[PDB]
């Protein structure tokens, strides 16, 4: 029997909305710590990595360990139905063909109800951690957004370049080109717009726009996004619930 | 311009 | 002559806002307590009903009874030209070909007047009324409107089912099924979220989302939807003018 | 060494959305009293006029004139990266291949650099000038779009119409007509409302809504629009920067 | 699923 | 209807 129910219908609509783009069929590995999920895209190139969280619910009961496979579009249809703000839980039970979604408001009788048939993947449960990062930057998750909006329209491909107390953003294309320079700083009276960065190392690498395009969806999760990179390792991009987190993982571009 | 890699040189 | 004074041209706007989508070509029988309006779509089974409404116009002067056929897309462009808020009078002559849309601004110069070409119908004049109904309710037009966009996600088709304090309204499909459910209440600082229902036996009717998806158009004229179901009857979903109404008449599936 | 250094990067932005519909490969004459742009559609009926306007920069340098040749759609990809509001300065050398765009934020380090490669037009410089004009109107720019704007769905022709004390715009179609009047007026506590008239004979011109409706995107630019026109010449419409001017000049329909 | 009827059943 | 001239009329 699980029950997780949300303190805000948005908070899983928000959830789901930052993973829909890059992948479709996802199972969420129910347990009594809260919601697992992980999934990669079809060119396997970006995995998303999901952890709720038992404190970003208002409760969470799950007597067993339960998978809920499910479409995402599917999902996503059922998750705009939320009339916000309303309270959200899931219901599903321990050997399920389907997951009821069940929406109510501070005043009722306004319930609303919902049913979802379930898919069953064939995943790969793939839990593999944790890499040595060479540079780790935290900066505001819109700002970071607006680099890479901006950056997209000049080349398919965007360059990450740390060094010694610098963070650049590099685009190159037919049209021209374009450098985003960012120093760490702190605002002591805005601590949620600062820009946080550790060095180990320099770090030159180049990502496909098409994949950080998705990755900046997680907009809408966390005001902050924090991103580890390494020389050769995959990257680390991560938008914080409180607490949870939802996290990419992408292949860079060699040779 | 270098390549894009996948995610399977890390598994 | 007939002199149909708005008091605001949103007002004229926002009536055929809720015609344009299911109907194209209509008559509009003007008398001397009003107009009245009526039109069948295409596959017979909406019928859209209209009546002004000498309280809803600033003035209303129409010495003889004249039919007005016009086209609402081309009606809609002019109705466009409302620079809001602005006076709109209706002017159209005995024996008339066309109609003269006048805008006024309270300050003024700064008129805009438009002439619009008649085309003649050709119609029914299908002035039936009325049925017993077995269940009526009403409800904010808004929450009517969000609910069927909701569950139109899910189906073709929407139940709505009337039992004893209990508005019920179902949608099944592919992806899953989802149900609404609300009570009759009355929140006495708030009369306009009031829900309200009376019942004189049970309802179960099944409804094409498509014709709803129009039905809820009508969400601009009237902060409150009423509606009038029946076993062996079309429905009857009525947004009220202050005063007169728009009215839709649905038929429901069956077998 | 070029350094025309904007005090809001949305003023460049601004400028070229008035542009960008109608021409597309434009020369930007640097000198050091601002910049001078000029080009002519496709068609051969619209010419556009730039002319910036020292004091609309905060800084400008220019020790030598320097000609631009930029696609105003690569440019305005550029001018999407403007984190608003920001300064933008462009630099750019003696003998140009490309333009270098600078973004920095008043608290830095958030420092931008774009790059854009110059295209060689191959132009006329046709700097011609300036008509005797039967009459001389100017408007709010907004009231002038609405007014386009909504006769444009009538009609692929737009009439202009002054006589004493009136400026009158007539459309005329299948649909049916539209006219607005308008009246010379001032008011004294809002004088940005005004609409003024100076009158040496009147004038009956007929233009392409085509082209006007790409003449009225300079409304960003200025709230109000000075609108010349004669008997047989092209007429001229003007949004004033402050200071500095965008300028169209359209040929009406003969005939 | 019960199939559309129109409104010349009412007419 | 008028015709569309173009600007070389008066250049």
């Amino acid at each position: 029997m699980l029950e997780a129910k949300f303190e805000e219908a948005s908070l899983f609509k928000r959830i789901i909305d930052g993973f829909k783009d890059c992948v479709q069929l996802v199972n969420f590995q129910c347990k009594e710590d809260g919601i697992i999920a992980q999934a990669v895209d079809d060119s396997r190139v970006l995995l998303v990595s999901l952890e709720i969280g038992v404190e970003a619910f208002q409760e969470y009961r799950c007597d067993h360990p339960v998978t809920l496979g499910m479409d995402l579009t599917s999902l996503s249809k059922i998750l705009r139905c939320g009339n916000n703000t309303d309270t959200l839980t899931l219901i599903a039970d321990n050997t399920p063909d389907s997951i009821i979604l069940l929406f109510e408001d501070t005043k009722k009788d306004r319930i609303a109800e919902y049913s979802l048939k379930l898919m069953d993947i064939d995943a790969d449960f793939l839990k593999i951690e944790e890499l040595q990062y060479d540079s780790t930057l935290s900066l505001p998750s819109s700002e970071f957004s607006k680099i890479v909006r901006d950056l997209s329209q000049l080349s398919d491909s965007i360059n990450i370049m740390i060094t010694k107390e610098t963070i650049k953003f590099v685009a190159d294309g037919d049209i021209g080109s374009g450098s985003v320079i960012i120093k760490p700083f702190v605002d002591m009276e805005h601590p949620e717009t600062s820009i946080k960065l550790e060095m180990d190392q320099p770090v030159d690498l180049t990502f496909g726009a098409k994949y950080l395009l998705d990755i900046i969806k997680g907009s809408s999760l966390s005001d902050r996004v924090g991103i580890r990179l390494s020389s050769e390792a995959p990257a680390l991009f991560q938008f914080d619930l409180k607490s949870g987190f939802l996290q990419f993982f992408l292949a860079p571009k060699f040779n | 311009k270098p390549k894009q890699a996948t995610l399977a040189r890390f598994f």
